[PDB]
């Protein structure tokens, strides 16, 4: 009894530096009484959740946020590399209330205008969030879809309890034909999982486009405390970072340089990407009576696995989900937490 | 695929199949080997088109006996969908096998949809288009044009290039569908009408409307080659008896009688002028009557024959002179006998129905004019018109209609019924008398086509019961099976909304007008869908006039406003063109973002020929039930003959045909097994007749779906579409109910030979 991705294709190249733009709909549709508080406020909630999720897991990417109201679409965040701007924007939104209906075309076009200064290595994806049953366009739709996917921008949309095959067709266009991006839901657990997978870099079978280098340098922490002075907010900065060549002071941020305009991280972010470079073979649940390994966990120490024949119960799940390339165990919580947080296969890292 | 039914390779153009399809092919072949009729059910949710065409090509190419196949759709649109479908079948067949095709199979509808001449094309009424392509390319036009070169005569020149290149040979190889046929013919600036008309003697399959096989005035030019040993299918033949009794129908009204006075006086004028100028050729035609029916130029007419044949295909005919009518002036005399005897029969104070013979003997007492000469009305008229090489027909449309009338009434008896209502009560107490007349037995009209052909195939996406038709049309069949939709997933929720919000038992059969209880009931139902439903939703109504009263008083309600906030309304309208423009705009909108709604009559014209994909079709609603005795008693006497002839009483057939139209409109929403949506009915009566709903449809009806409230139904569709958007595709449960390529068919069936 398993519902598992049979082939976890990940050993290649996914979209890393993603210029992500969630779009929001704040219309009378988001009011309606089908979700527990509402669609609307719950969406604000899970959107904040995604802000943290994304900027954690994609801590080298950028973001701007746009909402839609009253047959009009409204940006709420300039392209920002500080999460809290998005966070407090979302706060300022939640208290504002939805009205009217989404002018989908205007949102698409605003986004189109936004992601233009993004270079090649910076990749372009928008993120619809939809709960309405209709749009309001002022401009020819498939016209703008043509422009969009002609400028190489796949989009992931998350509609609510319906289907709108224009969304599927537009996505299939944006996603080079192949479609998986019109994920809509039927439950709130379902909703958050949708988010969590929206976080990860997204490959399908990549169009072999330009692989361009990216150049940068690294700043250095400061020593003097009283010497408070800033050039990125022009405020007091009691100690921080120092552009490798431009040698300006920068308050703590992974941002691009504000003087000679070059990117500045340390190394950690590369390491997160590597954790998204070679994920591991899935821990296979060892065959029930043919496993007969040592009776505990390896990664943790979990002596439970069976009761040795209780006719039904023990003969159920001889749960020893152990790795593939290392074949070294790890209990169910160990499998979940390894594959979840620290993929870090020690048994496979061990040798 | 290239598989077998134990005897024939099958080049199925899809690697995939459905088990029901193999059931279909097996039983249909088992028929064809013993040519018969064998009424069946094939769900339209699967496109039986491909099953049909694939097996038919396999059978025709494989067995060397029947090189010709007849596939009768209902309309031109069904034909062209099948045309591109067969084109795909043929392209796949060539792709798999190389080139074994040598295949030419074409359809045909009319100049109205095929007159490649632009000036003629700009006209709108198909009768004038017919006459105008006649005159423009007439066996007479060419002559007087050629002996006398003048700008008086013209031609499409499409007939010219036809004559030049086409009528020695055929099209290159293609199955030129209306798209491909019209494109190719335009690139060759050809007359596709005459092209197919001449081509008839060579196509390996043929397709056309039911009418071309049903209206003997057009179902006349059938050759034995196209007839003798062809194989004949009917698809969506459910609503056929309508066409039968229509083909044998003739109503009247006396404004046309004034038009016919105009025409017949004009004929006095023409006979006067010609006979004074020259009666000699008229005497030539007198001796041509004296030699008989004059098939020498009454049937030997490559373009001449003026009046087509209302009678069955020349079976109910003789050949003698019409006695005294040899004189065309006697002829016009009896023409007036008719027209104005019709006029004196036109203004009875009340309704009167007539058997042809009863009123016929009546007329003889009133005016001792005789039946056998009377039949020759149409043919004599046509011949005299040709001998007058006339320049106009509009004055004589009434004359050809009356020719048809007299011919049938002098011809047909004891199955038909004249009826004379002195007004339309719909606008009662005004003069609108109607001398309507029609048949009552469809089996009669069908009988010649059954008589010619054994291997006849009937299949509609509605048929139930499979016995009603054998009763009505009195025919032998063998394998009368309905195919329950084998699906391991729901994919459709039909539900009977007997209870509204107020749980009021609902129907439109209360009346054709308003009763704000049911009115707001239905408005609430509608608008609640309007919110919850996504793009693509059409509900169907019992009657345009009823729907009209309801819609007007609903515009009076704000009930339009919320749907106007969400979706797009499209309404039905009597004008064919603007109805169609609404249709295409609906389609574009629903495929686009803004959801669009149509609403319509179960009898409505679109419900005849237009199918619905996932996009355009999500939630259909049968408000009330499509009954008709709102309208006239022609159906009353129809039922009278029914009962005294068939063991079927009124209510039985009223229910039967109402549910026929119901399922007829239902079937559209589904395209392929990735198809789904809502199906709702809104009336109390649908519980009693749960069993009259076709097999798969009834399977989708669990008794727990009966007489639901509308709010619970709202919930039902809520969860329903929540599910439907989801990719529950194990594809390991799809093998058994899709029979994956070349294997589960091979595996199961070659094992299933048990
Ligand atoms: S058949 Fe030829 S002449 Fe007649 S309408 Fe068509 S194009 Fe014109
Ligand atoms: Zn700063
Ligand atoms: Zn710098
Ligand atoms: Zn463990
Ligand atoms: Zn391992």
């Amino acid at each position: 009894k398993k519902r598992t991705a049979k082939k976890n294709i990940t050993p290649y190249q996914r979209g890393i530096i993603r210029s992500l733009i969630l779009t929001l709909d704040c219309s009378e549709a988001m009011l309606e009484k089908d979700l527990r508080p509402n669609r609307h406020a719950m969406i604000i909630q899970y959107a904040i959740d995604f802000v943290h999720e994304f900027f954690d897991q994609n801590p080298i990417s950028q973001m701007g946020i746009i909402i839609m109201r009253n047959g009009l679409a409204q940006l709420v965040s300039q392209v920002s590399g500080n999460p809290q701007d998005h966070i407090d924007a979302l706060k300022s939104i939640r208290k504002q209330e939805p009205k009217g209906n989404p002018s989908l075309q205007n949102a698409l076009e605003m986004a189109r205008g936004l992601l233009l200064p993004v270079p090649a290595h910076c990749t372009r994806e928008v993120l619809i969030v939809f709960g309405s049953l209709s749009t309001t366009d002022p401009g020819d739709i498939h016209q703008t879809i043509d422009s969009l996917v002609s400028e190489k921008i796949r989009v992931k949309v998350l509609g609510l309890s319906a289907q709108v095959a224009i969304c599927k067709e537009l996505c299939k266009a944006t996603n080079y034909g192949d479609e998986s991006f019109y994920k809509i839901l039927l439950d709130e657990t379902h909703l958050k999982e949708l988010f969590n997978e929206a976080v990860t870099p997204l490959p399908v079978n990549k169009i072999n486009k330009g692989f361009t280098l990216v150049k940068m340098g690294f700043p250095t922490r400061i020593f003097e405390d009283t010497p408070t002075f800033c050039s990125c907010h022009s405020k007091l900065v009691y100690g921080g970072y120092f552009c490798p060549n431009c040698h300006s002071k920068v308050c703590s941020l992974p941002t691009v340089c504000p003087c000679c305009d070059l990117m500045l991280i340390l190394s950690t972010h590369l390491a997160r990407s590597y954790h998204h470079l070679m994920p591991l073979k899935t821990f296979a649940e060892v065959p029930t009576t043919e496993k007969f390994r040592s009776e505990d966990c390896f990664s943790c120490q979990s002596r439970f696995p069976x009761x040795x024949x209780x006719x039904x119960x023990x003969x159920x799940x001889x749960s020893r989900y152990r790795c593939e390339d290392c074949k070294q165990e790890f209990c169910v919580d160990c499998d979940v937490f390894i594959h979840e947080i620290l993929h870090n296969c020690p048994g496979c890292e061990s040798k | 695929m290239k598989f077998y039914i134990d005897d024939l390779p099958v080049l199925f153009p899809y690697p995939k199949i459905y088990p029901e399809q193999y059931n279909y092919m097996c039983d249909i072949k088992k028929t064809l080997d013993v040519g018969g009729n064998s009424i069946l059910e094939m769900p339209s949710g699967t496109g039986k088109t491909v099953s049909l065409l694939s097996l038919t090509i396999a059978y025709q190419m494989h067995y060397p006996e029947h090189r010709k196949i007849i596939y009768c759709s209902r309309t031109m649109s069904e034909i062209e969908k099948a045309l591109v479908e067969l084109e795909n079948l043929m392209d796949y067949r060539t792709k798999e096998l190389g080139y074994q095709e040598d295949f030419r199979g074409l359809g045909l509808t009319s100049r109205k949809n095929l007159c490649l001449h632009p000036e003629v094309s700009k006209e709108r009424k198909g009768t004038v288009v017919d006459e105008k392509c006649r005159r423009m390319t007439n066996g007479q036009a060419k002559r007087k044009l050629e002996e006398d070169p003048e700008a008086n005569v013209e031609l499409c020149e499409y007939h010219e290039n036809l004559y030049n290149i086409e009528v020695e040979d055929y099209l290159p190889k293609g199955v030129f569908s209306f798209e491909k046929l019209l494109k190719y013919c335009e690139e060759k600036t050809l007359c596709p009408y005459f092209i197919v008309r001449r081509m008839i003697s060579l196509c390996n399959i043929i397709i056309y409307s039911y009418h071309y096989l049903l209206d003997p005035k057009i179902a006349e030019r059938v050759s034995n080659e196209v007839s003798k040993d062809s194989i004949v299918i009917f698809d969506e033949a459910h609503n056929i008896d309508n066409v039968c009794i229509e083909s044998l129908s003739l109503d009247l009204t006396t404004d046309a009688l004034r038009r016919a006075t105009r025409g017949a006086n004009a004929l006095d004028e023409r006979i006067s002028e010609v006979r004074k100028v020259d009666s000699q050729k008229l005497q030539d035609e007198y001796e041509k009557l004296v030699q008989g029916l004059h098939s020498a130029d009454i049937l030997t007419d490559q373009e001449e024959p003026f009046v087509e044949t209302p009678v069955l295909p020349q079976d109910l005919l003789t050949e003698a002179i019409p006695g005294n009518i040899r004189r065309a002036e006697h002829f016009v005399s009896f023409l007036k006998r008719l027209i104005e005897y019709l006029k004196t029969r036109m203004k009875v104070l009340h309704v009167i129905s007539e058997t042809p013979k009863s009123f016929l003997q009546h007329l003889k007492q009133l005016t001792f004019i005789e039946r056998k000469p009377l039949r020759f009305c149409s043919e004599r008229l046509s011949l005299l018109v040709r001998t007058l090489e006339v320049t106009e027909v509009e004055d004589f449309t009434a004359l050809k209609d009356i020719a048809t009338f007299a011919t049938l009434i002098s011809t047909y008896e004891e199955g038909f019924l004249l009826i004379i209502e002195p007004y339309e009560i719909e606008n009662a107490a005004v003069p609108n008398p109607i001398m309507r007349f029609t048949c009552l037995d469809a089996s009669i009209a069908i009988k010649p086509v059954f008589e010619r052909f054994s291997s006849v195939i009937i299949t509609s996406g509605t048929i139930s019961p499979l016995d009603m038709y054998p009763r009505m049309l009195n025919f032998k069949t063998v394998l009368q099976k309905s195919y329950a939709m084998t699906l391991a997933k729901k994919s459709f929720l039909p539900m009977i909304i007997t209870k509204g919000s107020d749980q009021v038992a609902i129907s439109s059969r209360f009346e054709i007008r308003n009763d704000p209880s049911i009115v707001r009931n239905y408005g609430s139902m509608l608008v609640e869908f309007a919110k919850i439903t996504p793009d693509g939703m059409v509900v169907f109504f019992p009657s345009y006039l009823y729907m009209e009263s309801i819609v007007s008083m609903w515009q009076t309600m704000g009930i339009l406003d919320e749907v106007w906030k969400h979706k797009l309304i499209l309404v039905e309208t009597p004008d064919a063109q603007e109805t169609s423009l609404a249709l295409e705009t609906y389609r574009k909108a629903c495929s686009n973002g803004r959801g669009a709604i149509l609403l319509s009559v179960a009898r409505g014209k679109v419900s005849e020929g237009i199918d619905f994909d996932h996009q355009y079709g999500r939630t259909v609603l049968m408000i009330g039930i499509p009954f008709q005795y709102t309208e006239s008693r022609i159906l009353k006497a129809r039922l009278e003959f029914m009962r005294e002839n068939y063991r079927i009483r009124e209510n039985d057939f009223l229910s039967f045909d109402a549910m026929r139209h119901a399922a007829q409109c239902l079937g559209r929403v589904l395209r392929g097994k990735d198809d789904y949506g809502v199906m709702v009915l809104a009336d109390r009566r649908f519980s009693r007749k749960r069993s009259q709903l076709p097999k798969w449809i009834a399977q989708g009806l669990s008794d727990a779906d009966l007489n639901l409230s509308t709010d619970m139904a709202i919930s039902n569709t809520k969860q329903f579409l929540r599910t439907m958007a989801q990719p529950t595709d194990p594809k390991d449960q799809e093998g058994v109910s899709v029979w994956s390529y070349e294997d589960l068919i091979k595996h199961q069936n070659s094992r299933k030979d048990q």
